């Protein structure tokens, strides 16, 4: 979607792998604000939100 | 009332306590108020921060 219409979409109820994320060298910026990068896969969350 | 004197001091000594013990809960402007919460987040750069 575009800026103005930005895209939200809920993800509840899944086990996620974010060392796929980290390895894979397709982004340019993999910038994280509250919480380090390497940690993600040792973390429980809810409200997750992309 | 009659042992007021004592009372005072036991009841300034535990509320000096519960007022340290309850001083634990702040995050004095940090992201968080327990230790183990920012150890389990964050990397030790801004961690130390």
């Amino acid at each position: 979607a575009s800026v103005y219409a930005w895209n939200r979409k809920r993800i509840s109820n899944c086990v996620a792998d974010y060392s796929v994320l980290y390895n894979s060298a397709s982004f340019s910026t993999f910038k994280c604000y509250g919480v380090s990068p390497t940690k993600l896969n040792d973390l429980c969350f809810t409200n997750v939100y992309a | 009332s009659a042992l007021g004197k004592l009372q005072d001091v036991v009841n300034q000594n535990a509320q000096a306590l519960n007022t340290l013990v309850k001083q634990l809960s702040s995050n004095f402007g940090a992201i968080s108020s327990v230790l183990n919460d920012i150890l389990s987040r964050l990397d030790p750069p801004e961690a130390e921060v």
